[PDB]
């Protein structure tokens, strides 16, 4: 049988705490050296005015440092200054001042927020919609003009209620309006962004008509901190040497044998391949150059991975049947890596028609309109009940096995000694990587249920401990672990 | 020759039983009464359709012969009294086309033309009114003022062919006006491009229902002695033989009611001490 | 121009302007703020936060005493001048604020490891340095100024709300980010308005640790209870507002108007102070029947419309 069969206790147990001292530097270094997972700063967004000069020539407004924008402070004051809609433009400078955004900010996500004003004779229309004319540009040094990078329409639906009753005794209190989705790009690749924000007006279109008083536009980006991809990119570049050499080794203690490899191997040998493509780290090529598409290539990444793990359990459940089968082609396993495989490709299709599609549009999202919202959701249900009925055949294949094993152990004695520590060890074995795989999927729920409700960080005596970071870290380390003891342990004699 | 679209008066004391439809479109909904009031000029002339619930949406409405006053003078009378003196509440009609189901009106069903005085808060006590107009609510541009009190009053509108009309109020003349010169039909003349008349402002394709829709926060008030009609003289004189009859009677017993208040409450007053 | 114009700064502050020279416009524009506030919650209540052009005191001696509306101002201009303060660093105009280092090689906490966490402490640090450097001399008054200055910042950092966005493997959120966002004014407003109207009122006491006198405020424990850093105190009674009297610092309401028909928004037959309820009726002229797009000048029609001028006695 398999080496786990054959390892003494004591050997087991020196590679468990060789393990467990791994997994636990694996959390440290999320937990003390990382800085935290994401920043969100939040800019309060300039409302510049236009000098009427740019009919057709295109300039940029900047809020701040030198040539900055004719600036006005409450939008009132365009009333006596008699300015009109079309001439205001909400421009955004991205880093704060003083500052430079590096590649390292692996992403960038920002989110509108309006705030909208209540006023009697000026209500939110019941199906109001905001028609932003956004354009954003980049610049590289504190004097070079800035070159466009995206001008496009952005349409979004106001979800705003009222909480204060309508009187006008609470009028100018804003409406309670929803964080609107607004832009995600790939990979930061330059070192400041401008972004303008304007919103023509049209009667008889009704662009942007009846969308209540706009007081001021709230914009936060989000980016992943650059202190955490460096810790990131230092644990990749262990962890790929390492897998390196279990596969090699794995792959040569297969191969040279009498037999041919049983499909429990190749299943192995293939979730091996599947996690060594994630720990490669080709993120760190993404910066030098400006590949937009870095966040597609490493969603399909992770799921190329979930989709092998999930058909792993199952496939070893399955070869795990005592009697009457006893098949090792894999085409037997339709029912049950089916449901799996066709929840994986339409979730890759959902994910493909937002985040590959925004690779044209960075201010594309999908729920913009009812027909897409349908269409994602429509996906997103699929995925759900393949799902669902993935996890039942699962749980009814472990039980039947469980079965199986029962009747079995019912007449271990009887047979020959060699034969009853074939099928002695496949019992071991067997409960071995179940109870395994429970421990590690607890875990990894239990922690990141609390990574859901904590704070994202810990006070303990003279320091602060990241919670959300150490569990990144911590659940990579613990199944880049698991599968590194599964490959050993697991391998043929 | 004075054509009677529309009359009531309650003479028959059921015949609302028959002539009115209530809305069913939502079950929590004022119910009327038919009454005469504390005080009146008449016994059966005054009793009206009054308001009984407070707080509550309200929604009555009758059918009335068909018609279309395309070419035809146009014209609406019915009386108030606001037993309550409201605070806030709608004292004004609706008329519709044969198309209302009434079973299933609401204040939000379109109407061909709204009428009636308006008093929601002391902030605003104006005559209300509103014509519909090739998908357009328009309302006017000048204003109107209301009556106060509780005593029993008569309201009337009246359109011409002429794109013209008048308001009556206690069988006396109140407002009078060009119907495209008061309401923001057309676009302004100043040569504008896209300004072109229309002579149908005054008209519409047909009518077959007067409804009273509308909310209130306290109920009490009764409305009386409605009419619709294309001729100007059968309204004014069906609103004196109507209202001119009772108005002195009406005011000669709340003023026997008030003065027997006043004894009532000194004479309290002095016993009490 | 700077701290030379400004009168009335205690030492801290001047230090505070000379090294913080930028953010003293955001401190003007917090205090404006919060005083137009104070004038909109107040705008029936026999006192509206009437301002005097004499330069010296803004408000006159009624707000120098220990009261519920001096409290109240109190209150409103430090959440102003926090709210203010951090609006500003949010457009960006301010430099100084938060963190503000350029690059950091090794691990040190700066912009480009750590991102920026310490930006959403700045608005409280700034008000506090700022409003209670001049309430340090130990008074029964500096005590009140403090802990109401605490309460109005404190109101600010109760009403931020917390909002989350999320992203990760196809959108779902294993990386979830979250952030603190800035309560409308208007709601601080209306907060500090009932904070006001259950106000408690509160005795001095007097002792020191050294030989002398040092003063403190003692709760009315009888009945009712005062939270630390949340409720406004006071300690002297407020003066009567129906007359005018410069000596108090009080303006009568022989020009105010109210709802007079019926009722009265905190007593028309009260804070009229006297008898005769309506003095005009005007037609006054205004822009009507308009377009009305999302900002600003529609540039519409104007007609005239009468209404009643209830100015009473
Ligand atoms: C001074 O003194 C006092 C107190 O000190 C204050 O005065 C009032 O105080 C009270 C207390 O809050 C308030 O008044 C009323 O409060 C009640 C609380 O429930 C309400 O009943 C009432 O609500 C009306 O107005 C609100 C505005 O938000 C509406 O939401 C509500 O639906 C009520 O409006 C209906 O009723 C009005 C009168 O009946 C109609 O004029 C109005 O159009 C609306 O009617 C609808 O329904 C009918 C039939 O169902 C339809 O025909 C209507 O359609 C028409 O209008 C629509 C829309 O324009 C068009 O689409 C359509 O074409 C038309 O046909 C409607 O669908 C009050 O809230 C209030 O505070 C004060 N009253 C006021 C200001 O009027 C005062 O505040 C104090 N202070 C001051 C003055 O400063
Ligand atoms: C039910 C709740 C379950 C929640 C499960 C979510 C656990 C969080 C995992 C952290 C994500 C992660 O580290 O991905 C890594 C591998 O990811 C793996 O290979 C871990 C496999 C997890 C198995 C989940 C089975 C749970 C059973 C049921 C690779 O990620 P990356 O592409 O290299 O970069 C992503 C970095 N970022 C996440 C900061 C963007």
């Amino acid at each position: 049988g398999a080496i786990i069969e054959n390892m003494s206790t004591k050997k087991l147990c020196i590679v468990g705490g060789i393990l467990l001292v791994f997994q636990i530097i694996a959390f440290l270094v999320g937990g003390l050296i990382a800085p935290g997972p994401t920043t969100a700063v939040s800019y309060m967004s300039v409302k510049c005015v236009d000098a009427r000069k740019n009919h057709h020539k295109t300039k940029w407004f900047v809020p701040w440092g030198p040539n900055h924008c004719d600036k006005i402070r409450d939008i009132e004051e365009a009333i006596p200054r008699e300015i009109e809609a079309n001439d205001i433009v909400f421009s955004v400078h991205i880093p704060l001042p003083h500052m430079e955004m590096s590649p390292w900010f692996q992403f960038m996500l920002f989110i509108l927020q309006l705030d909208i004003a209540f006023k009697l004779n000026n209500q939110i229309r019941e199906n109001a919609e905001v028609s932003m004319d956004v354009s954003l540009a980049y610049r590289d040094d504190a004097f070079a003009e800035w070159t466009e990078m995206a001008h496009e329409r952005v349409p979004r639906k106001l979800k705003c209620t009222f909480t204060s009753p309508k009187t006008p005794e609470h009028e100018g209190r804003y409406y309670e309006c929803d964080v609107l989705p607004f832009m995600e790009i790939g990979s930061v690749a330059h070192k400041f962004y401008l972004l303008n924000i304007r919103l023509p007006v049209n009667e008889k279109k009704k662009i942007n008509v009846g969308i209540g008083e706009i007081k001021d536009i709230r914009l936060v980006g989000i980016h992943q901190n650059g202190g955490f991809t460096k810790v990131w990119f230092a644990m990749k570049t262990f962890l790929t040497p390492s897998i390196f050499i279990i596969m090699v080794w794995y792959w040569r203690r297969i191969t040279m044998m009498s037999r041919p490899p049983v499909l429990l191997e190749k299943v192995i040998f293939a979730l091996g391949i599947s996690m060594t493509f994630i720990n490669i780290p080709v993120e760190w090529f993404s910066i030098g150059f400006d590949w937009t598409w870095m966040l597609l290539f490493g969603d399909i990444r992770q799921g190329i991975f979930y989709a092998m793990l999930l058909s792993f359990w199952i496939i070893f459940c399955g070869e795990h049947m005592m009697d009457q089968h006893e098949r090792n082609h894999i085409a037997g396993y339709w029912k049950q890596v089916g449901p799996i495989a066709v929840g994986s490709f339409c979730l890759f299709i959902f994910d493909m028609c937002e985040r590959g599609v925004q690779l044209t549009n960075p201010f594309y999202s999908i729920w913009t309109t009812d027909i897409g919202t349908e269409l994602a959701m429509a996906f997103i249900i699929v995925a759900g009940i393949c799902l669902c009925l993935y996890f039942l055949f699962l749980c009814f294949m472990v039980f039947q096995v469980f079965r199986n094993i029962s009747g079995k152990q019912s007449s271990l004695p009887a047979m020959s000694k060699v034969r009853r520590l074939h099928y002695e060890g496949l019992i071991f074995r067997f409960k071995f990587l179940m109870l395994i795989t429970l421990a590690c999927a607890a875990m990894t729920v239990i922690f990141f249920i609390v990574s859901q409700v904590t704070e994202g960080h810990w006070k303990w005596g003279g320091v602060t401990v990241q919670v959300n970071s150490a569990f990144f870290t911590g659940i990579y380390g613990m199944w880049n672990l698991y599968v590194f003891a599964l490959m050993f342990l697991y391998a043929p004699s | 020759e004075p054509a009677v679209y529309f009359k009531e008066q309650f003479l028959d004391g059921d015949g609302w039983t028959s002539r009115w439809i209530e809305s069913k479109h939502k079950s929590d909904f004022g119910k009327f009464v038919l009454s005469s009031g504390k005080f009146y000029g008449d016994e059966e002339k005054d009793k009206g359709l009054q308001t009984s619930q407070d707080a509550r949406f309200y929604a009555l409405s009758a059918s009335f012969e068909p018609f279309s006053n395309k070419g035809q003078t146009l014209v609406v009378q019915f009386t108030v009294k606001h037993e309550q003196n409201i605070d806030c509440g709608g004292g004004y009609v609706k008329l519709f086309p044969n198309s209302l189901d009434q079973t299933d009106m609401h204040g939000d069903s379109e109407y061909n033309i709204m009428f009636g005085p308006d008093i929601c808060g002391p902030g605003t006590k104006k005559v209300h009114v509103i014509f519909n107009y090739k998908g357009k609510n328009v309302l006017i541009n000048k204003d109107i003022r209301c009556k106060d009190d509780e005593f029993t009053h008569l309201y009337t509108l009246i359109v011409r062919p002429d794109n013209t009309y008048e308001v009556k109020i206690d069988n006396s003349q109140v407002e009078s006006g060009s119907l495209e010169d008061d309401w923001d039909f057309l676009p302004p003349k100043k040569d504008n491009p896209e300004y072109s008349p229309d002579p149908s402002i005054y008209a519409y394709d047909n009518f077959g229902v007067l409804g009273l829709d509308l909310w209130q926060v306290k109920s009490g008030t009764i409305f009386d002695n409605f009419l619709i009609t294309n001729d100007e003289a059968y309204a004014e004189e069906f609103g004196n033989e109507t209202w001119g009859v009772t108005k002195a009677a009406e005011k000669q017993m709340k003023d026997k009611q008030d003065e027997e208040q006043r004894l009532k409450e000194e004479e309290e007053d002095k016993k009490r001490k | 121009i700077l701290c030379a114009s400004i009168p009335g700064l205690v030492p801290k502050q001047l230090r505070f302007c000379r090294n913080y020279v930028e953010i003293m416009p955001s401190v003007a524009e917090g205090i404006k703020i919060g005083i137009q506030e104070c004038q909109h919650q107040f705008r029936g209540r026999r006192w509206n936060c009437t301002t005097v052009h004499d330069s010296l005191a803004i408000f006159g001696p009624v707000l120098d005493k220990a009261t519920r509306e001096s409290a109240f101002v109190h209150a409103i201009a430090s959440a102003g001048v926090a709210f203010a303060v951090t609006r500003s660093c949010a457009e960006g105009t301010a430099a100084i604020c938060g963190c503000s280092s350029r690059h950091q090689g090794s691990p040190g906490k700066g912009w480009k490891w750590g991102g920026c966490s310490e930006d959403i402490e700045f608005g409280g640090m700034v008000s506090r340095e700022f409003a209670d450097a001049r309430e340090n001399r130990p008074d029964a008054r500096s005590a009140m100024n403090r802990h109401n200055n605490e309460a109005g910042r404190q109101a600010i950092a109760s009403h931020m709300h917390l909002k989350c966005k999320c992203h990760g493997l196809s959108g779902s959120c294993e990386v979830k980010t979250c952030w603190w966002s800035q309560p409308d004014f208007r709601a601080i407003g209306d907060f500090l308005k009932d904070k006001y109207d259950s106000a408690s009122e509160m005795v001095v006491e007097k002792h020191r640790e050294s030989r002398g006198w040092v003063e403190t405020l003692r709760p009315r424990y009888t009945y009712f209870k005062v939270p630390t850093e949340r409720d406004l105190v006071y300690y002297e009674a407020s003066p009567n507002f129906c007359e005018p009297n410069p000596e108090t610092g009080s303006f009568g309401t022989r020009d105010r108007t109210c709802n007079v028909s019926s009722h009265g928004i905190d007593g028309c037959d009260l804070l009229c102070c006297g008898r005769g309820h309506n003095a005009r009726a005007e037609r006054r002229r205004e822009k009507c029947r308009c377009v009305f797009h999302w900002c600003c000048y529609v540039s519409c029609q104007e007609c005239t419309r009468v209404y009643d001028v209830h100015t009473c006695k």
